[PDB]
RNA sequence: GGGCCUGACUGCGAGGCCUGCAAGCCGAGCAGGGGCGAAAGCCGGGCCUAGUGAACCGGUGGUCCCGUGUGGAAGGGCCAU
RNA sequence: GGAUGACCCCAGGCGGUAGGGGAGCGUUCCCGAUGCCGAUGAAGGCCGACCCGCGAGGGCGGCUGGAGGUAAGGGAAGUGC
RNA sequence: GUGGAGCCUGGGAGUGAGGGCGCGAGCGAUAACGUCCGCGUCCGAGCGCGGGAACAACCGAGACCGCCAGCUAAGGCCCCC
RNA sequence: CUGUUGGGAAGCAGCGCCAGAGAGGGUGAAAGCCCCGUAGGCGAAAGGUGGGGGGAUAGGUGAGGGUACCCGAGUACCCCGUGGUUCGUGGAGCCAUGGGGGAAUCUGGGCGGACCACCGCCUAAGGCUAAGUACUCCGGGUGACCGAUAGCGCACCAGUACCGUGAGGGAAAGGUGAAAAGAACCCCGGGAGGGGAGUGAAAUAGAGCCUGAAACCGUGGGCUUACAAGCAGUCACGGCCCCGAGGGGUUGUGGCGUGCCUAUUGAAGCAUGAGCCGGCGACUCACGGUCGUGGGCGAGCUUAAGCCGUUGAGGCGGAGGCGUAGGGAAACCGAGUCCGAACAGGGCGCAGCGGCCGCAAAGUCCGCGGCCGUGGACCCGAAACCGGGC
RNA sequence: GGGGGGAACCUGGGGAACUGAAACAUCUCAGUACCCAGAGGAGAGGAAAGAGAAAUCGACUCCCUGAGUAGCGGCGAGCGA
């Protein structure tokens, strides 16, 4: 018996070019073009989702830097002395509390200080 | 359609009972004046074809 | 070996056969598809480049005209062109081994022994080729329609009887053969029937 | 037991490799063929068995041995087949060539030969032929070896 | 350098070297009939590693294996070259 | 562990071209089917931020469509751009 | 020394254009992103990731998936960063 | 038949009936019982057939004994040149015959693979001969055959239009609706077209008509954009708009970021290919082989062609094939055999589990899968070669 | 009475090449494609100057098998009773 395409093409298609929504002229008209735009989408997604994972560390880094320099030490310092003191509270949550807690921050580099 | 025998194989060759492949020593149709008895002796003898030489001679004989 | 019912003037009697106790399932199934392969027609086709209506000659020049080289157009990348490895007239039986059928014969009819779908029977009272004679003897034997029925008898008079009854497939005992009992819920058989089938498996 | 339920046992029907339909297959694009040369294309390579690049070929430079036959052909002579005693065990009474064709121990139109693996049996045996071990067990056997001609 | 000699054997060949194949190489030992030596023993060419060419087709000597109804014959096989 | 591929637990492996192997998805057609779904709406089309699946896919809903479609289990190929 | 170790029989391949680098030579001119061998490596197939401004093969390191957690590697810590 | 929903009942419901007929197609949707059919039956004045039945006719039919009349001529036969056969000059016969030579009439002749003998087979040089066999323009039946890029080149006014001096090449192009009820009449317009009215279950079913995808063009709306550097995305945050501790759309800024495929040592590559979209488009089939695998039987396994049956029913058929023994060029011997003087040495061969029962197995058959051989053998592509024509 | 036509099929008279032989000439392709003549619903063949070893069979045709056997073969590729 014959089996023709069919059906079976014309939905390949609209799946691809569903997952193209927004994109710009032929990218997300063109199932051809569509299809070269998500091979580029998928790894940057891929590879971005394991940067964002730097990229805020990055940040809460800056902000621990600032936070501590107004209290008359570097990050470098502040975090030696974080470890000298047993202390472990991460990056994430040292950078929420310079900015939201600043009398609690204020005692952690008391703290730091004082282990070293 | 139906395979053939190749029949220079089937001239040369023969399938012992457990399916190796044995020949005549080479070397003896002639220049012998000068060749030892040890090695005429020798090259009177049959031989057991290499594996892999073997078992291509074997598809050409599907009938034997 | 197996205990079947009779039905008789003289009422329900029982009777021995010998039939496999053992039902494999495998060799059923290859009966079955051996019965379904033989039947088939084989005569899907479909024409090549040589077979096809168009000319030989090469459309256009090898080189220098901008476009892709092609030969005829009886090739089949175009459209109206042959079609390659298209199915063409085919044979698609083959000889199942004869012990296998045999073995696949009793197995059948042994495994509707088994679950009390096989009844023998001595003669059909009054039916002589009527459907609603067959159809009254029928509910007096036991067989509302509720089931399918293999009816496997030499009696012409009531095969005719039974036929256009949707539940009903009929059969002579030559014919006897395991996709129709596998296709059925019950077996229904004449003595005389049981007899050959008897000598068949033999 | 329902055609529903007829199955094929595990393995019993495999599918086929289907080659050049697309990457996840693992067999797309060359299909299995590798890239280019003479075996990758339509029509392959010459007989692998025989061919050998354009050297002599392995076979070819072996030597013939024997006679290989003339026109008119095969000469017509008495054929023999041996069947041994062992082979003859099964049967009780007399063996005679006939016989031995229909329990399919001799093949049509080969003479009989007697052969001697096994032990004999007291047996009237009646062939073309008997080697010297079979002639003996038999005769000790008490069996009784007829020649035909 | 000399004496006697033809083992510059015939039938085989454990086990190896080398090696894609096919080839190439070394070879104790047993048998037959020998050479030299009093004997132990050595001798299956040459101190050694090059001096060579697969198959096909055909020649010659032998063998006496096949011989197209049978006996021969033609022609072939086999051993040697 | 439990007895058996029921699922739980501990550990280890899991970049990949040529290429080997395994397991699946979907298309047309056959048995299943004198059956079953169907105008209270078939196939097909268009939507969906929902459900299941690693995925190929499969569901479910709304709109369009207006007459077909076809399960569990199997079978066969003009089967996937 | 229990390892995607090894050995044996068999089925299926693909490959038989490599390339950079380090070390050892030859060829070349103690030239070539040169050429030709040897041992090793990596790219090839890791044009996935960090460093080297950018950059297949230099340094770091072998990506099963997820995390807005932690420790390091080479390389860095004046601003770009 | 009735009821019911519905434009329509054949759907659903109630109560029935036929069946040697429940194959199938229609009817406003899904019908055994409405129509056409189907099972089972029936039917030719005329023409054709008539291989079957009957009849006729032609034609056919003895035994010794003697005689030695006849028994297919440029023939056999030999030689030369060739063809046919499996036979390619081979030890080359046989059949045929272009050249030369050239008989006999059974006490004749040809043949059994040079030749000779023996032993057999057969009657050349005249002719005819059903059936069993091949094919498919034609008719019918049937599809695990196509379904309008398919299937014939053609579903349609196609071997047409059109192309070519000619031979010759050779398309595209199917579908309103159940029914034309195919839209009277009015309005704008030269008309085309439209707007009402009307028909219809439905009119974005209105004839440029079923469905009506995609590329492509537009109108309307939300978000956004004129100091900005870009393989067009991705991650983050924030703004606005929408649907209602959430999601969706949009995108300002910041981070990261060298298209796809092909071929390559190596490509974003300034190396190939692709304007975009839809559809067509390439590893198959037969027969053999080899391994693997699912079964059946197992010193055995298996049938082919055919025949009987069936009309989607299977059976019979043992001819034959593979296996049961090997070794040797062979004669030949045989669990051995070959080389050899050898009782030497060597090559190649020979030798289930449990409790008489079961179990497994040689092997073999069928199915399935991988790969191989032969075919065009994964698809497309030459320049060329050959035949017959124009 | 002939003449001319008929899709395949059939006999007879003529009769290639690509290709295969991984070059090519013998060989293959193949007595195929194709031209021609003729027949017919078929055609051909057919009643032994046969076969070929059986003391045998008994016209011809056609299928299965014998058999990829016997053989043929730049003893190659292959061909094949
Ligand atoms: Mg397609
Ligand atoms: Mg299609
Ligand atoms: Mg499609
Ligand atoms: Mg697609
Ligand atoms: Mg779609
Ligand atoms: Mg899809
Ligand atoms: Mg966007
Ligand atoms: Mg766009
Ligand atoms: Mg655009
Ligand atoms: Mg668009
Ligand atoms: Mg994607
Ligand atoms: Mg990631
Ligand atoms: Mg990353
Ligand atoms: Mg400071
Ligand atoms: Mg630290
Ligand atoms: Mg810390
Ligand atoms: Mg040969
Ligand atoms: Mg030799
Ligand atoms: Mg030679
Ligand atoms: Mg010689
Ligand atoms: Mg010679
Ligand atoms: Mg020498
Ligand atoms: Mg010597
Ligand atoms: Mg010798
Ligand atoms: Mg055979
Ligand atoms: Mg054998
Ligand atoms: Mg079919
Ligand atoms: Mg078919
Ligand atoms: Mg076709
Ligand atoms: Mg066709
Ligand atoms: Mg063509
Ligand atoms: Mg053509
Ligand atoms: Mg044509
Ligand atoms: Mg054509
Ligand atoms: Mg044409
Ligand atoms: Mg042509
Ligand atoms: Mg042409
Ligand atoms: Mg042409
Ligand atoms: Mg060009
Ligand atoms: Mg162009
Ligand atoms: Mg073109
Ligand atoms: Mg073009
Ligand atoms: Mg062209
Ligand atoms: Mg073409
Ligand atoms: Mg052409
Ligand atoms: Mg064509
Ligand atoms: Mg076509
Ligand atoms: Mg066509
Ligand atoms: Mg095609
Ligand atoms: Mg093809
Ligand atoms: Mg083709
Ligand atoms: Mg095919
Ligand atoms: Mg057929
Ligand atoms: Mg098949
Ligand atoms: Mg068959
Ligand atoms: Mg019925
Ligand atoms: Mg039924
Ligand atoms: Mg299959
Ligand atoms: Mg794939
Ligand atoms: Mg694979
Ligand atoms: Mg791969
Ligand atoms: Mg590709
Ligand atoms: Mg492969
Ligand atoms: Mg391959
Ligand atoms: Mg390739
Ligand atoms: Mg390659
Ligand atoms: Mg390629
Ligand atoms: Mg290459
Ligand atoms: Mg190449
Ligand atoms: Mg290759
Ligand atoms: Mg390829
Ligand atoms: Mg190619
Ligand atoms: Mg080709
Ligand atoms: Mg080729
Ligand atoms: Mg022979
Ligand atoms: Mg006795
Ligand atoms: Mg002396
Ligand atoms: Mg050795
Ligand atoms: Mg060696
Ligand atoms: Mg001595
Ligand atoms: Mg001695
Ligand atoms: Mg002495
Ligand atoms: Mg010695
Ligand atoms: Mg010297
Ligand atoms: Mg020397
Ligand atoms: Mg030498
Ligand atoms: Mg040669
Ligand atoms: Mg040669
Ligand atoms: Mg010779
Ligand atoms: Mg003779
Ligand atoms: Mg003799
Ligand atoms: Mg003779
Ligand atoms: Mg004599
Ligand atoms: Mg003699
Ligand atoms: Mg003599
Ligand atoms: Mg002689
Ligand atoms: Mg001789
Ligand atoms: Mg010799
Ligand atoms: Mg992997
Ligand atoms: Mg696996
Ligand atoms: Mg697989
Ligand atoms: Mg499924
Ligand atoms: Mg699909
Ligand atoms: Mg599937
Ligand atoms: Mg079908
Ligand atoms: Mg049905
Ligand atoms: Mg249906
Ligand atoms: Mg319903
Ligand atoms: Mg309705
Ligand atoms: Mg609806
Ligand atoms: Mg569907
Ligand atoms: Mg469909
Ligand atoms: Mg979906
Ligand atoms: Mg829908
Ligand atoms: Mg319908
Ligand atoms: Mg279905
Ligand atoms: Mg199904
Ligand atoms: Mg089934
Ligand atoms: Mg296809
Ligand atoms: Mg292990
Ligand atoms: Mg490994
Ligand atoms: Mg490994
Ligand atoms: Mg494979
Ligand atoms: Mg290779
Ligand atoms: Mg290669
Ligand atoms: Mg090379
Ligand atoms: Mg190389
Ligand atoms: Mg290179
Ligand atoms: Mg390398
Ligand atoms: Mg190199
Ligand atoms: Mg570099
Ligand atoms: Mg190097
Ligand atoms: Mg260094
Ligand atoms: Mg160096
Ligand atoms: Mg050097
Ligand atoms: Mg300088
Ligand atoms: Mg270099
Ligand atoms: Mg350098
Ligand atoms: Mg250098
Ligand atoms: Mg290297
Ligand atoms: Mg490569
Ligand atoms: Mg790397
Ligand atoms: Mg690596
Ligand atoms: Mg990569
Ligand atoms: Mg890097
Ligand atoms: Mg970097
Ligand atoms: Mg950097
Ligand atoms: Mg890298
Ligand atoms: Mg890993
Ligand atoms: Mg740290
Ligand atoms: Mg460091
Ligand atoms: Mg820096
Ligand atoms: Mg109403
Ligand atoms: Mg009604
Ligand atoms: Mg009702
Ligand atoms: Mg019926
Ligand atoms: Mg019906
Ligand atoms: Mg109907
Ligand atoms: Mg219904
Ligand atoms: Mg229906
Ligand atoms: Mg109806
Ligand atoms: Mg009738
Ligand atoms: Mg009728
Ligand atoms: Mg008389
Ligand atoms: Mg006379
Ligand atoms: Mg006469
Ligand atoms: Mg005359
Ligand atoms: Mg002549
Ligand atoms: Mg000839
Ligand atoms: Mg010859
Ligand atoms: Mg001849
Ligand atoms: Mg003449
Ligand atoms: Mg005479
Ligand atoms: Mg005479
Ligand atoms: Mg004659
Ligand atoms: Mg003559
Ligand atoms: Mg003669
Ligand atoms: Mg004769
Ligand atoms: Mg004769
Ligand atoms: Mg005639
Ligand atoms: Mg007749
Ligand atoms: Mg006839
Ligand atoms: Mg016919
Ligand atoms: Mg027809
Ligand atoms: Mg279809
Ligand atoms: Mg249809
Ligand atoms: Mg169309
Ligand atoms: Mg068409
Ligand atoms: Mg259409
Ligand atoms: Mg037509
Ligand atoms: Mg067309
Ligand atoms: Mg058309
Ligand atoms: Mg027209
Ligand atoms: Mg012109
Ligand atoms: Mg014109
Ligand atoms: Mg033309
Ligand atoms: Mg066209
Ligand atoms: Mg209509
Ligand atoms: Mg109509
Ligand atoms: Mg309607
Ligand atoms: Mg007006
Ligand atoms: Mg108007
Ligand atoms: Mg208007
Ligand atoms: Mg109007
Ligand atoms: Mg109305
Ligand atoms: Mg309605
Ligand atoms: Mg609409
Ligand atoms: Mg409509
Ligand atoms: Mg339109
Ligand atoms: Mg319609
Ligand atoms: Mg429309
Ligand atoms: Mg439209
Ligand atoms: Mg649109
Ligand atoms: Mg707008
Ligand atoms: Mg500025
Ligand atoms: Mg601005
Ligand atoms: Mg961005
Ligand atoms: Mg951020
Ligand atoms: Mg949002
Ligand atoms: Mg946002
Ligand atoms: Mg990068
Ligand atoms: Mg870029
Ligand atoms: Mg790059
Ligand atoms: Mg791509
Ligand atoms: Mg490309
Ligand atoms: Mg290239
Ligand atoms: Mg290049
Ligand atoms: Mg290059
Ligand atoms: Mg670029
Ligand atoms: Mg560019
Ligand atoms: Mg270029
Ligand atoms: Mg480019
Ligand atoms: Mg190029
Ligand atoms: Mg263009
Ligand atoms: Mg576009
Ligand atoms: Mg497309
Ligand atoms: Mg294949
Ligand atoms: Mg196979
Ligand atoms: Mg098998
Ligand atoms: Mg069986
Ligand atoms: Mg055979
Ligand atoms: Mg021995
Ligand atoms: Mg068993
Ligand atoms: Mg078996
Ligand atoms: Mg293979
Ligand atoms: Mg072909
Ligand atoms: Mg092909
Ligand atoms: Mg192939
Ligand atoms: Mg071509
Ligand atoms: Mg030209
Ligand atoms: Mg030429
Ligand atoms: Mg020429
Ligand atoms: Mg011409
Ligand atoms: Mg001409
Ligand atoms: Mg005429
Ligand atoms: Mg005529
Ligand atoms: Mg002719
Ligand atoms: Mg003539
Ligand atoms: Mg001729
Ligand atoms: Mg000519
Ligand atoms: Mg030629
Ligand atoms: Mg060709
Ligand atoms: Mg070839
Ligand atoms: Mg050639
Ligand atoms: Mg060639
Ligand atoms: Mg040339
Ligand atoms: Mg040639
Ligand atoms: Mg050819
Ligand atoms: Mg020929
Ligand atoms: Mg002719
Ligand atoms: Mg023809
Ligand atoms: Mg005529
Ligand atoms: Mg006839
Ligand atoms: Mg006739
Ligand atoms: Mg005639
Ligand atoms: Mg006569
Ligand atoms: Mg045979
Ligand atoms: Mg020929």
């Amino acid at each position: 018996p014959r089996a023709k395409t069919g059906v079976v093409r014309r939905r390949k298609h609209k799946k691809i070019l569903k997952l193209a929504k927004g994109y710009w002229g032929l990218r997300s008209k063109s199932f051809r073009k569509a299809r070269e735009t998500l091979f580029a989408a998928g790894n940057y997604a891929y590879a971005h989702r394991k940067r964002r994972k730097r990229d805020f560390r990055r940040l809460w880094i800056v902000r621990i830097n600032a936070a501590c320099r107004q209290h008359g030490l570097n990050y470098s310092t502040f975090i030696h002395g974080l470890k000298k003191a047993g202390i472990e509270v991460d990056r994430k949550n040292l950078a929420d509390l310079a900015v939201r807690e600043p009398q609690v921050f204020a005692e952690l580099v008391e703290r730091a200080k004082a282990a070293q | 359609p139906k395979m053939k025998t190749h029949k220079g194989a089937k001239k040369r060759v023969k399938i012992t009972a457990s399916g190796k492949v044995v020949a005549m020593k080479t070397g003896k149709r002639h220049l012998n004046w000068q060749k030892s008895g040890k090695e005429i002796r020798q090259k009177g003898r049959k031989f057991v074809l290499a594996k892999p030489e073997a078992e291509r001679i074997k598809l050409l004989l599907p009938y034997e | 070996v197996y205990q079947i019912p009779v039905l008789s003037p003289s009422g329900r009697r029982e009777l021995a056969a010998d039939l496999p106790a053992e039902i494999n399932p495998h060799l059923l199934w290859e009966v079955v598809r051996w019965q379904l392969a033989k039947r088939r027609r084989g005569t899907a086709s479909t024409k090549t480049r040589g077979e096809v209506a168009y000319s030989g000659r090469k459309i256009w020049p090898q080189k220098h005209t901008g476009r892709a080289r092609h030969g005829d157009i009886g090739a089949p990348i175009f459209v109206g062109g042959g079609v390659v490895f298209g199915p063409k007239p085919r044979d698609y039986s083959y000889t199942l081994p004869k012990k296998v059928r045999k073995k696949g014969l009793a197995m059948a009819v042994a495994d509707r022994a088994r679950e009390g779908k096989l009844l023998l029977v001595e003669a059909f009272a009054g039916v002589n080729g009527k459907t609603k004679e067959f159809l009254a003897w029928a509910k007096e034997a036991g067989l509302d329609g509720s089931e399918s029925v293999l009816l496997v008898t030499g009696n012409e008079l009531v095969r005719r009887a039974a036929r256009n009854l949707p539940w009903v497939v009929t059969l002579a005992p030559e014919g006897l053969n395991v996709y129709d009992i596998v296709r059925t819920e019950r077996l229904v058989m004449d003595l005389d029937a049981w007899e050959v089938f008897q000598n068949r498996i033999g | 037991m329902k055609l529903s339920d007829l199955r094929p046992n595990p393995g019993a029907n495999k599918r086929r490799k289907r080659v050049g339909r697309g990457p996840g297959s693992g067999h797309g694009k060359t299909a299995t063929r590798g890239h280019k040369g003479q075996k990758s294309r339509s029509g392959g390579l010459k007989d692998p068995r025989r061919f050998e690049g354009g050297r002599s070929t392995t076979l070819m430079r072996l030597p013939k041995r024997g006679m290989q036959g003339q026109v008119p052909g095969e000469i017509k002579r008495p054929r023999y087949q041996g069947v041994n005693l062992k082979d003859l065990a099964r049967f009780e009474g007399e063996v005679t060539p006939e016989l031995l064709v229909r329990a399919g121990l001799l093949k049509k139109g080969y003479r009989l030969k007697i052969l001697g693996e096994g032990e004999a049996k007291p047996l009237k045996v009646v062939a073309h032929a008997f080697s010297k071990s079979a002639l003996e067990k038999l005769k000790a056997a008490g069996g009784e070896p007829v020649l035909l001609e």
